[PDB]
RNA sequence: CGCGGCACAUCCACCUUGUGGUGGGUGUGGGUAGGGGAGCGUCCCUCAUUCAGCGAAGCCACCGGGUGACCGGUGGUGGA
RNA sequence: AUGCCGUGGUGUAAAGCGUGGCAGUGAGACGGCGGGGGAUAAGCUCCGUACGUCGAAAGGGAAACAGCCCAGAUCGCCGGC
RNA sequence: UAGACGGUGAGAGCCCGGUACGCGAAAACCCGGCACCUGCCUAGUAUCAAUUCCCGAGUAGCAGCGGGCCCGUGGAAUCCGCUGUGAAUCCGCCGGGACCACCCGGUAAGCCUAAAUACUCCUCGAUGACCGAUAGCGGAUUAGUACCGUGAGGGAAUGGUGAAAAGUACCCCGGGAGGGGAGUGAAAGAGUACCUGAAACCGUGUGCCUACAAUCCGUCAGAGCCUCCUUUUCCUCUCCGGAGGAGGGUGGUGAUGGCGUGCCUUUUGAAGAAUGAGCCUGCGAGUCAGGGACAUGUCGCAAGGUUAACCCGUGUGGGGUAGCCGCAGCGAAAGCGAGUCUGAAUAGGGCGACCCACACGCGCAUACGCGCGUGUGAAUAGUGGCGUGUUCUGGACCCGAA
C-alpha cells in the first residue's frame, strides 16, 4: 500500500503558523522560518518565566527602597529592623502597602527601627 | 542463498562436548633446537579459546 | 453433548453423539490467533511490483559534466530522487505462505468447534432439501427455523450436489467439505450445520 | 462464543518494530552509526583484523584426517534398557526404535551406564565390555 | 528552602498477592554518540458495530482539550 | 610527605565481579601541579596526575568570553535564605 | 441451479447488458472410430561337437601440451581437443581414483526415441490487504510522437464542465477580447481559461503602531487606542430598545524597560569571516529472498520434535519417514565406551559424565555422611512455528567520480 505523504504532513504546518501570527517577514508565512522562531520564542519563555521572579522582585526592592527613605532609614537597615520584631511580610505585599497606603508603610518603619539593635556597627 | 562457514577455521578450531570451542598452539613446528623441553610441553596439548576471541571464532564455524 | 439430527420439513429422527477428545478441547485464544493469521497470509496473492533504478528504461549515460557548470552531479537520469526515477525498496514479489505445523492446526479446529458446541450451536440435518432437483426458497425456510442469526456455515458431503445448488447464493452462509473445515470459517460462523453423513464423516478421520 | 473480535495475541509475542532513521526523537540522523568510516557506510567482514595476520592464520591446524570409512554405531546404555522395559522379554534392533531410544536405519550397540535388574534379553551389534557382565548377570543373554 | 503537578527506582503494610493495581516512607529525573522502555498520526485488509445526498472526504476559520507526537466540538466551503 | 598491595572494624541502596545481546569510541581542547624537546620563548610540542572544567553543561560572576571562579536546569509560583 | 461484475440522474438479485443453468454451426481447421488403401510374417525349432570365422580402426592404449571435473599438475584415475607412435575379436578389450595381481561389473569406436522439465511477442477467460496522473510501462493526451544528434542512439510534457450541452436566445459598453442585465441548471459558489481549489507570490478596503532613531526581528514586563460580549448605580422613553459613563473580560495592535550571536553539517571549538539552503507544493533514504547463522520474547508438542519434493482436494485443508536437529562422550585415527586419549604406570593431567533436606539403613562413628538401598518421587529438555535485535550472501541505508 502505497501512502501519498500529504494529509499527514499538513497537521505540523498548521499547528506552527497558528501560533506565529503576529510576527514580520518570512518568520510568518513560511513553515521553515517559523519553526526556527518558535525554537527561539519557547525558549525565550523558559529563560524568562525563570527571570522574572527574580525582576520583579528587583522592582520591589527598589519601591522599597524608595519609600524607607521618605522616613529616614535605609534598605540595608529596615530589612534587618522586620526580621528581629518576626514581621515575615514578604516583599510584594511589603512594596503594596507602600504605594497604596503611606500611612502603614510608615508604622512598619517605627517598629523596624525601635527593634534594631542601639549600636549598628558594635560587634555582636 | 545457503549460508557458508569459513572454510579454514574449521580446521584450526574444533568442539568438545558441551560447547567450548578448543585450539591448538604455535612455536611448535619448527625451529626446536634452542627451543627447552619445558616450553615444547607447555605448547602441547589444547587449550579453550580466551573468553575475549569467542565471537570472532564462533561466528566463523557458524 | 448429544446433538439431536432434524428432517427438511419434519421432526428429529435420531441423534449423534459428539465425542469429548474432538468437542470438548479448552478454548486456546492464543492459539487460534495464530492459525486465523497464518491462513489469511495464504490468502494474499502477492502480486504488486514496482521497478528499481536499473529496470527503469534508459538511464544509462551521465548527463553532464561534474565539474564546471554549478548544478549538482546526478550520475544518472534515473536515480531515485528523479521525477521519475526508480522506486528505492519498493515492493517485490513476495509469497506469504506461512508453516504452521500440523498439531497446531489440528487443535485450533478442534479448539473452535468446542466453543460452539459448548453453547449449543453444532446443529445436524440429515438433508437440505427432499428431492433431487435443488431449491432456495424451502432451504432458507428451514435454515430459519434451526436458527436467526446471520452467519452460518453448511458442512455436507462432496458428492451432494443436489443441496450444495440450494444454499450457494444465500447472504450469509459458506459451503464446505466435511476434509476442508478450517479454522478462519468456523470462526466466522455463528451456527455451523452438519450433515450426518457429513459429521460421522469427521468424526472417524479421527478415531 | 468465540468470534475474531475476541482472538488475540499472547501478552508479549508481538513487539513493534523498530524503523530506524526517522527523526531524533528515536534513532535519528545516524541511524545507529555515528562513525565517518567503514562502519558508516559498509561492512566490515569477520574474518580482517585490521590488518596483521588473523585468529584463523596464526593458530595452526588442527592435527590429523577424517576417516573416510568410519562405521559409527548408535547407543542405548543398559540403564534405559531397564526403564523401557521393566519386565523383560526380547529386545532386538527394531523393537528399540519404536520405544524411542534409537535411531531408524542405523546400527545399535548396548553400553553399560545404570543399572539392570530385569531379566532382558538383548540383541545388538558390538556389545560393550561392561554389557555383558551386566546382563549375564541377571540371567540375560547377549547374541549378535 | 516553602506550597502544588508529573515520572522512575527501591522500601514498608495489604488483595488473584508481579498478569498486577491500592496506600504512605525515602532517594532520584542536564545530556551528544550510543543502548533500553513505552506511545501518536496517515493509508490499506478482515471481524464486529455505527454515521452518511436531512450533505461523507478534503480544505478554511473560530472556541476548547491532553505530560509529548497531536485530539475534539461548532460554523463555512464542498459533493461520495 | 603522598601513592599502591593485603587484613580487622565502622560507614554507604542505585558500588563491584562473572557470563550473553547491542554498541558507539580509538583526530581531543584549555586551566592548576610535576618533568622532557625548544632559547627554561610561544594560543609550541610530547608525557604524568581516583586532578578539574569543556567535549556532552544551561543558570549567576570575570564589561563581552567553549576550557577560569560559584553551582549541576523534572514542570509551575507577581514567595523566603 | 440467478446476492459475480458493470451500467442506469446517488449504496439495485426483481430497470438494462447479463450471471446460474441450458440449447447452437452452412463451411473451414483440429481430434477420434470404421472402411478403402499401404506394409509385414507364414519355416524353423531343439539337443550336441567346440576345430575354424566374425562381433563397428588411423578408433582405443602409451607419449607431448592444454581444457574441464571437489581436485589450481599434484601420487592424478575416469572424461574431451590437437600432434606424433599405433594393437587385438572372447584365453578379446575397457572400468572399479597412480600401480600391479586376484575377484566382481560391463561389452566402446554405427543410429533413432514419447513422457516428467524450461519459456510467453501473441489469443481468450479469471485474480490482487498492487498503481490512480510527479504514481503505474518511456507512453491514460499527435508516443517511440514532437524535439535534440551528421550518425549509432537519446527522448519529454499535456486526462476530469454537467445527470443532460440544456454551451449564456435577446438587449447594453466596446473595433474586438472581455464584461453587465436577463436566461438554462439542483448548483454558473460547474461558463469549453471549466469538479474540489490548499501554499508560495500579487493587489484593494480597513483597526492599531511608525518620520531623534543603531531593531538574529523575538520573549518577559507595559501604558495608550480600537473592536465585540456582560454585572453594577444611573437616563428610566422599560413590553420598550439595553441610552451614556465607571468596573471586569475575549480578540487585534505594542509607545516603552530588561534579557537575547538564525537553522544545519562538520568539528578541539562556529553566529561565523568553515560547508549547505532564493521561497512554496509534491516526490526522495536500513527494504526483501533463504526450514540460512547467533542470541532473546511467545505459542505447540515434549525423550521426542518436524516434515521437503510430491500426491488428492472448487482455498488457507488432509496425507507424505526420505531427511534434519536432539538421543553420550574421548581420540590424529584403528578403536574403546560413563568413560577415553597421552604414558612403561590403579602416577599426574586434558576434555566429558555423576542429585539429597531426611528417616531407615550404615565394619555404625564423640560427633559430622562418606559406601548402598525400595520411595521420602531433589529438577534436568530438547525440537518446531510466528515476532524482535544483529548478521552472512546478493545492488543491501541513499546519492557521487575520473
Ligand atoms: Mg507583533
Ligand atoms: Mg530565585
Ligand atoms: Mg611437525
Ligand atoms: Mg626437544
Ligand atoms: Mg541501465
Ligand atoms: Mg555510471
Ligand atoms: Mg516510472
Ligand atoms: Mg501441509
Ligand atoms: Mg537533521
Ligand atoms: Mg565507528
Ligand atoms: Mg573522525
Ligand atoms: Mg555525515
Ligand atoms: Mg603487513
Ligand atoms: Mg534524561
Ligand atoms: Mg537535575
Ligand atoms: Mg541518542
Ligand atoms: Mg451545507
Ligand atoms: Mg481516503
Ligand atoms: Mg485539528
Ligand atoms: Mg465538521
Ligand atoms: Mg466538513
Ligand atoms: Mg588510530
Ligand atoms: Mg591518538
Ligand atoms: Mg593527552
Ligand atoms: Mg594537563
Ligand atoms: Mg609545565
Ligand atoms: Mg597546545
Ligand atoms: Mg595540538
Ligand atoms: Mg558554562
Ligand atoms: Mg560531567
Ligand atoms: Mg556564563
Ligand atoms: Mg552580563
Ligand atoms: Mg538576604
Ligand atoms: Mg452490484
Ligand atoms: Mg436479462
Ligand atoms: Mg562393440
Ligand atoms: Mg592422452
Ligand atoms: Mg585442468
Ligand atoms: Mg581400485
Ligand atoms: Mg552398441
Ligand atoms: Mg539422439
Ligand atoms: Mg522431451
Ligand atoms: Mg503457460
Ligand atoms: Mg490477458
Ligand atoms: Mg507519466
Ligand atoms: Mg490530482
Ligand atoms: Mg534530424
Ligand atoms: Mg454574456
Ligand atoms: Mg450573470
Ligand atoms: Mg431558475
Ligand atoms: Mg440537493
Ligand atoms: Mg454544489
Ligand atoms: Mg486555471
Ligand atoms: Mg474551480
Ligand atoms: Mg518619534
Ligand atoms: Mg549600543
Ligand atoms: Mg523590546
Ligand atoms: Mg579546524
Ligand atoms: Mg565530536
Ligand atoms: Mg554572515
Ligand atoms: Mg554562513
Ligand atoms: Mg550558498
Ligand atoms: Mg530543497
Ligand atoms: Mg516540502
Ligand atoms: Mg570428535
Ligand atoms: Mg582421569
Ligand atoms: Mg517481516
Amino acid at each position: 500500500a502505497r501512502v501519498k505523504r500529504a494529509v499527514n504532513a499538513h497537521k505540523k504546518r498548521r499547528s506552527i503558523l497558528k501560533a506565529s501570527r503576529g510576527y514580520r517577514g518570512q518568520r510568518s508565512r513560511l513553515y521553515r522560518k517559523a519553526k526556527e522562531q518558535q525554537l527561539h520564542s519557547l525558549n525565550y519563555a523558559y529563560r524568562d518565566r525563570r527571570a522574572r521572579k527574580g525582576e520583579f522582585r528587583k522592582l520591589w526592592i527598589a519601591r522599597i527602597n524608595a519609600a524607607a527613605r521618605l522616613n529616614d532609614i535605609t534598605y540595608n537597615r529596615l530589612i534587618q529592623g522586620l526580621k528581629a520584631a518576626g514581621v515575615e511580610v514578604d516583599r510584594k505585599n511589603l512594596a503594596d502597602i507602600a504605594i497604596s497606603d503611606p500611612a502603614a508603610f510608615t508604622a512598619l518603619v517605627d517598629v523596624a527601627r525601635a527593634a534594631l539593635p542601639e549600636d549598628v556597627n558594635a560587634p555582636s | 542463498p545457503k549460508a557458508k562457514t569459513h572454510s579454514g577455521a574449521s580446521k584450526r578450531f574444533r568442539r568438545t562436548g558441551t560447547g567450548k570451542i578448543v585450539r591448538q598452539k604455535a612455536n611448535r613446528r619448527h625451529l626446536l633446537e634452542h627451543k627447552p623441553s619445558t616450553r615444547t610441553r607447555r605448547l602441547d596439548g589444547r587449550t579453550v579459546v580466551a573468553a575475549n576471541d569467542t565471537k570472532r571464532v564462533t561466528s566463523l564455524l557458524n | 453433548l448429544k446433538i439431536d439430527v432434524k428432517t427438511p420439513a419434519g421432526k428429529v429422527d435420531g441423534a449423534i453423539e459428539l465425542p469429548a477428545e474432538l468437542f470438548d478441547v479448552p478454548a486456546n485464544i492464543a492459539l487460534m490467533h495464530q492459525v486465523v493469521t497464518a491462513q489469511r497470509a495464504a490468502a494474499r496473492q502477492g502480486t504488486h511490483s514496482t521497478k528499481t533504478r536499473g529496470e527503469v528504461s534508459g538511464g544509462g549515460r551521465k548527463p553532464y559534466r561534474q565539474k564546471g557548470t554549478g548544478r549538482a552531479r546526478q550520475g544518472s537520469t534515473r536515480a531515485p530522487q528523479f521525477t521519475g526515477g526508480g522506486v528505492v525498496h519498493g515492493p517485490k514479489p513476495r509469497d506469504y505462505s506461512q508453516r504452521t505445523p500440523k498439531k497446531m492446526i489440528a487443535a485450533a479446529l478442534r479448539g473452535a468447534l468446542s466453543d460452539r458446541a459448548r453453547n449449543g450451536r453444532i446443529h445436524a440435518i440429515t438433508e437440505l432439501v427432499e428431492g433431487q432437483n435443488p431449491s432456495t426458497k424451502s432451504a432458507r425456510a428451514f435454515l430459519a427455523s434451526l436458527t436467526e442469526r446471520k452467519q452460518v456455515l453448511v458442512v455436507i458431503g462432496r458428492s451432494d450436489e443436489a443441496g450444495a445448488k440450494s444454499v450457494r447464493n444465500l447472504p450469509g452462509v459458506h459451503i464446505l467439505a466435511p476434509d476442508q473445515l478450517n479454522t478462519y470459517d468456523v470462526l466466522r460462523a455463528d451456527d455451523v450445520v452438519f450433515s450426518v453423513e457429513a459429521l460421522n464423516a469427521y468424526i472417524a478421520a479421527n478415531t | 462464543t468465540l468470534k475474531l473480535h475476541d482472538l488475540r495475541p499472547a501478552r508479549g509475542s508481538k513487539i513493534a518494530r523498530t524503523r530506524v532513521g526517522r527523526g531524533d526523537g528515536s534513532k535519528g540522523k545516524t541511524a545507529g552509526r555515528g562513525t565517518k568510516g567503514t562502519r558508516a557506510r559498509k561492512q566490515v567482514p569477520v574474518t580482517f583484523e585490521g590488518g596483521q595476520m588473523p585468529i584463523h592464520m596464526r593458530l595452526p591446524k588442527l592435527k590429523g584426517f577424517r576417516n573416510r570409512f568410519r562405521t559409527e554405531y548408535e547407543i542405548v546404555n543398559v540403564g534405559d534398557i531397564n526403564r523401557l522395559f521393566p519386565q523383560g522379554g526380547a529386545v532386538g534392533v527394531d523393537d528399540l526404535v519404536a520405544k524411542g531410544a534409537v535411531r531408524k536405519n542405523a546400527l545399535v550397540k548396548v553400553l553399560g551406564d545404570g543399572k539392570l535388574t530385569a531379566k532382558v534379553d538383548v540383541s545388538a551389534h558390538k556389545f560393550s565390555g561392561s554389557a555383558r557382565a551386566k546382563i549375564t548377570a541377571a540371567g540375560g543373554s547377549a547374541t549378535e
